[PDB]
RNA sequence: AGCUGCUCCCUAGCAUGCUACUACCG
RNA sequence: GCGGUAGUAGCAUGCUAGGGAGCAG
């Protein structure tokens, strides 16, 4: 027992029927339970009538019957209503202030997190209430994700190709590269240890963790975690230092980090670093640059996935002596180039999923778009450093949301730090980019790139443009273009030097079937971070908003040192982004 | 009680009584109305105060019935548990040695203390220190109770396996030292 | 204590004066107690006046007496009637919805199961009420079968011939081949272990179990069981697969089973196999055909009697390897060609009477005609496999009913599955038969054989038929024709090659006596299953409905590869079925 | 994880008893 | 005016029951 969230007074009650059973005071809980449909409260004992085999679970109908709570037809001669006076009988009934404006918590509870206003309230509410919204999001997605089917493989067709069989009553969720499956191997006693995999249609193509034998009867299931409550908020109430505290500047100047010397002082006197950095503007070069700002300082690496800490690592093998550094991995498939099970050190690479509890000096965050309110806050919830960096930008895709069907989340309300670049403003950016020719910078600036970025090296006049509409026949959550992959069929072979490029499609089924005629490597822009290639191909597929919005293009256009093909179907960003247009074969 | 026959009589009696009081007719009218509402509250007393012992007694009976049903279910549960235990422990003693030593008795009666001594297939020895180990369970096979047993598996007080090559006189001070030997009866 | 059958709500009361004391709710119990004359209810204690040596057992005249229930003349000053408000005082008096239409269970309770409407309600009612009706039928038969006399043998005349004596007050039942006797041998302490025997008039002829000495004073009694309640219904709510689940088709085709290939897929996607199959159309050949459809499958063989599992076995010595196979026999005389006391295997043959509890894949049912609502449901009450076979047909005789004296049971209401071939339709049948020439196929089709079947090989023109009337003088339940066995006397010797045939009669007394002039083996069509012979004789005897009807005639005619004799007395099926007719000598 | 004996505190029930107030009647 | 019976409220003694705790052999 303890204090409540909305009210901060000590209480002993819960919403039984609500999601994550928060602490709520007498009048506090009364408002929450009378304004909406949660009508089950838990004290040290639950509020139910102990009548043998009775049914009722309401709160406003049960009464007191001496030692216990009883039903109306069950109650003794004279009683005392448990729910009166505008209060529910509980601990600390006097020191309770309550509240009037309860529409916030009521909406957050009764919501299903399906539409845009859901997240509008999730951010625009109280910060503790937004932590609660984060945990409610996690619980809802966990409950909805195990509710799908079980992959009961029965055949063995080939390697990376099998046949699927699923049970009655549960549909089969979108076999995407977004949500990883999880399987266990059968035996007479138990069934365990196959790992996490990723399936899609083929015959069924599977993406396996590590090579082994494919047995019969093994199930592949989207398993869930045991998510836990949060302690610290998203970020700290912020501050500007009077001095360079716990820090002292360097003595020399670094060639690769001469472009960021103006970025050293500006955050050495505050906690956070509000980054506005497009993919490939020296995004991670400062993660090793500001690292050697003072090698005695304790820098904390975070990552969205193991691929993010790999991009944070794939250049740490040259400038960083490995005398004392490590990365955290719990008891899979990834780079492990540093120490394992070493935590308190000079440099700690880490994915937020298994970060230990310590205190340090620097915190080099990994791209902020993927982070929601939950996982960004986990860092300061376990490791409370007292000045930060927030590498990343809402300029790219976030971590996707499963049942977001009505109008998709806006490019402002990703998470907490995300909003104050267009509410207070940014301080962080490199005036130089790293891949982009003139085609990928200036016209992209009229987008949410703020009319801010120049080109690295000058124009190539080589990124292609199309003029068509496309014909589509779509599967359960995927859609392939017979003609629009037939139009690129003419562009590829008739431009013989064009095929060092990787064609990407967010409907990876397109990349599944395009390898049958062309064989180019498959890739989706879901994990377009880390991929940095010279020639790239892209298409529009459907002209609907699953890919048409700003954050869905700009992960794919900003890729090339030379050029990218863009097969257009719609006219919005066809009129927005301009490239060289030619004749249609 | 709210809808029993006495209620209508009492209510209408007092309604007419107080309507006539608002009329204020006589001096015997007050006496008569007050006597009516004395004897009509003498109906709402027996029918609304002693009618409620019936319900309380019925509830006594209902709670007793619930208690008896629960106590009757627990008995069946424990009966099943006991007979399952008996039958499961039966399936280990019906060997051919037991039949032999029972058919060698003159009445079918034997002392119980000799049943494990002559029919058990596995022996367990608990040893306090090294000298006792050297006197009883030395080597790989030993003799006891007019039989010969062969060793398999040795553990210590922590239930951790010990190899037969570690039980020496020099390595003795490094062992948790009750030792438990398990042996099998040799044919 | 638990839920009631009509209501599925928890209760604690019994219909005491009623047959099988089913669970009934408060309102349920009041309807059943006031609509008809069972007026004795059992709570956790009985509703009986505890006055010393009282006699009252009624429910509505007993009153409460404080701790106990007390009689009117013995009740305390103030009591509380146990049966008012439309309810009986019991547990869970609130959560009980009751029912209004109680005529069904009332009629099922008060009936004696002697006429046709009995079984009409036993079928057309609720399926759980069909379970209850099956148990009620079984209980009525068990109490009526022991109520007959005791066979007190006191003589020793010869072997298979003795003399009977029965006590006063009990008649001796029909000495039939439908109900088996049971004897126990006398000794000074107890009397046990003679076995099951079958008697009839001689002198008294006996069909003995196994050879032994016939002692003096031994009784032979129609001993009853101690039958138990049921759990599972007749059949599972049905379903068609989207795949071949729990199965995988074979690779080759079989010569013996190429006539059934079209029947492989048709139930490979559902549970039950409702079969319309005339006797001997490949009736059991598919049982070994579908068995090796997939030899890894778990196939459950049921049996009607050990003769049925023998007909299942009498062909399994060749196509089946005995590497892992068994049949069940509890602690007698029959074939036991496989493992004994082996249950969970590749194949287990079994008679439902002693089937254990496991889970399997295939269940090959033996002919459904005998099976009642009870016995067919027993199999899935103990072994719940999840696709089934229902080999059998209402085309033949069922197991007889003892006191079925009024209107005989109709050929549609045998059991559950037997109704939906002329209510929904049948799916299984072999378009080939195995013995029948032209005389026993096409004309039989105008009967309940659906105009569906052809001949195996063509006409023989050898089946015989007569034109007479018959004269009968009958015993207790038997009837012998002195003249009509005298007219076949002229047919036999004057056709010298006729005497390979066996003469059949439902009144085996005819076959008992015809052996005194002819000596041919005795046989009745009570167990005409398994008997498949070249030459057969039959006669009509009395023209009544005991043998003239559809399932009573057709059980005997479908027998010969060449021909059978047909001695008719009535003209219904003389005009219905036509054969070779000649002059009467 | 046992068999007894003694003591303190809280709750509920019933009987008995005391005392007080209303009603009927004599 | 008194006695009785039927009611309502408070107090007292003990008797059973349930729960927590302490000591001794
Ligand atoms: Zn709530
Ligand atoms: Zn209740
Ligand atoms: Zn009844
Ligand atoms: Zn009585």
């Amino acid at each position: 027992v303890g204090a409540c969230v909305l009210c901060n007074s000590q209480t002993s009650l819960r919403c039984g029927a609500c999601i994550r059973r928060p602490f709520l005071c007498c009048k506090c809980c009364y408002d929450h339970v009378i304004s909406t449909s949660h009508k089950l409260v838990l004290s040290v004992n639950p509020y139910v009538c102990n009548a043998p085999g009775c049914d009722v679970t309401d709160v406003t109908q049960l009464y007191l019957g001496g030692m216990s709570y009883y039903c109306k037809s069950h109650k003794p001669p004279i009683s005392f209503p448990l729910c009166a006076n505008g209060q529910v009988f509980g601990l600390y009934k006097n020191t309770c202030v309550g509240s009037d404006n309860v529409t916030d918590f009521n909406a957050i509870a009764t919501c299903d997190w399906t539409n845009a206003g859901d997240y509008i309230l999730a951010n625009t509410c109280t910060e503790r209430l937004k932590l609660f919204a984060a945990e409610t999001l996690k619980a809802t997605e966990e409950t909805f994700k195990l509710s799908y089917g079980i992959a009961t493989v029965r055949e063995v067709l080939s390697d990376r190709e099998l046949h699927l069989s699923w049970e009655v009553g549960k549909p089969r969720p979108p076999l995407n590269r977004n949500y990883v499956f999880t399987g266990y191997r059968v035996t007479k006693n138990s069934k365990v240890q196959i790992g996490e995999y990723t399936f899609e249609k083929g015959a069924v193509v599977y993406r396996g963790t590590t090579t082994y034998k494919l047995n019969v009867g093994d199930y592949f299931v989207l398993t869930s975690h045991t998510v836990m409550p949060l302690s610290a908020p998203t970020l700290v109430p912020q501050e500007h230092y009077v001095r360079i505290t716990g820090l002292y500047p360097t003595l020399n100047i670094s060639d690769e980090f001469s472009s960021n010397v103006a970025n050293y002082q500006k955050v050495g006197m505050q906690k956070y670093s509000t980054l506005q950095g497009p993919p490939g503007t020296g995004k991670s070069h400062f993660a090793i640059g500001l690292a050697l700002y003072y090698p005695s300082a304790r820098i904390v690496y975070t990552a969205c996935s193991h691929a993010a800490v790999d991009a944070l690592c794939e250049k740490a093998l040259k400038y960083l002596p490995i005398d004392k550094c490590s990365r955290i991995i719990p008891a899979v498939e990834c780079f492990d180039k540093f120490k394992v099970n070493s935590t308190l050190e000079q440099y700690v690479f880490c994915t937020v999923n298994a970060l230990p509890e310590t205190t340090a000096d620097i915190v080099v965050f990994d791209e902020i778009s993927m982070a929601t309110n939950y996982d960004l806050s986990v860092v300061n919830a376990r490791l409370r450093a007292k000045h930060y960096v927030y590498i990343g930008d809402p300029a790219q895709l976030p971590a996707p949301r499963t049942l977001l069907t009505k109008g998709t989340l806006e490019p402002e309300y990703f998470n907490s730090v995300c909003r104050l670049m267009k509410t207070i403003g940014p301080d962080m950016f490199l005036g130089t980019c790293r891949r982009c020719p003139a085609e990928i910078v200036d016209t992209v600036s009229a987008l949410v790139y703020d009319n801010k970025l120049k080109a690295h090296k000058d124009k190539s006049a080589q990124c292609f443009k199309m003029f068509y509409k496309g014909v589509i026949t779509h599967d359960v959550s995927s859609a392939i273009n017979r003609p629009q992959i037939g139009v690129v069929r003419e562009f590829l072979t008739r431009n013989p030097a064009w095929r060092k490029a990787v064609f990407i499609s967010p409907y990876n089924s397109q990349n599944a079937v395009a390898s049958k005629i062309l064989g180019l490597p498959t890739q989706t822009v879901d994990s377009s971070q880390g991929s940095e290639y010279d020639y790239v191909i892209f298409t529009q597929t459907t002209e609907t908003a699953h890919s048409c919005n700003v954050n869905r293009f700009n992960v794919a256009i900003t890729r090339a040192k030379v050029g990218i093909l863009c097969i257009m179907s719609d006219r919005d960003l066809y009129d927005k982004l301009q490239f060289t247009s030619l004749e249609i074969p | 009680f709210s809808s029993l026959p006495s209620y209508a009589a009492f209510a209408t009696a007092q309604e007419a009584y107080e309507q006539a009081v608002a009329n204020g007719d006589s001096e015997v009218v007050l006496k008569k109305l007050k006597k009516s509402l004395n004897v009509a509250k003498s109906e709402f007393d027996r029918d609304a105060a002693m009618q409620r012992k019936l319900e309380k007694m019925a509830d006594q009976a209902m709670t007793q019935m619930y208690k008896q049903a629960r106590s009757e279910d627990k008995r069946a549960k424990v009966t099943s548990a006991m007979q399952t235990m008996l039958f499961t422990m039966l399936r280990k003693l019906d060997n051919d040695a037991l039949n032999n030593i029972i058919n060698n008795a003159r009445d079918g009666c034997v002392p119980l203390n000799i049943i494990p001594l002559t029919t058990a297939a596995k022996l367990m020895v608990v040893i306090p220190d090294y000298n006792t180990y050297k006197n009883t369970c030395d080597g790989t096979t030993f003799t006891y109770a007019s039989a010969l047993w062969e060793i398999q598996q040795v553990v210590d007080a922590d239930s951790k396996i010990v190899q037969l090559s570690e039980i020496s006189m020099d390595n003795s001070p490094n062992l948790a030292w009750p030792l438990i030997v398990t042996a099998l009866r040799a044919n």
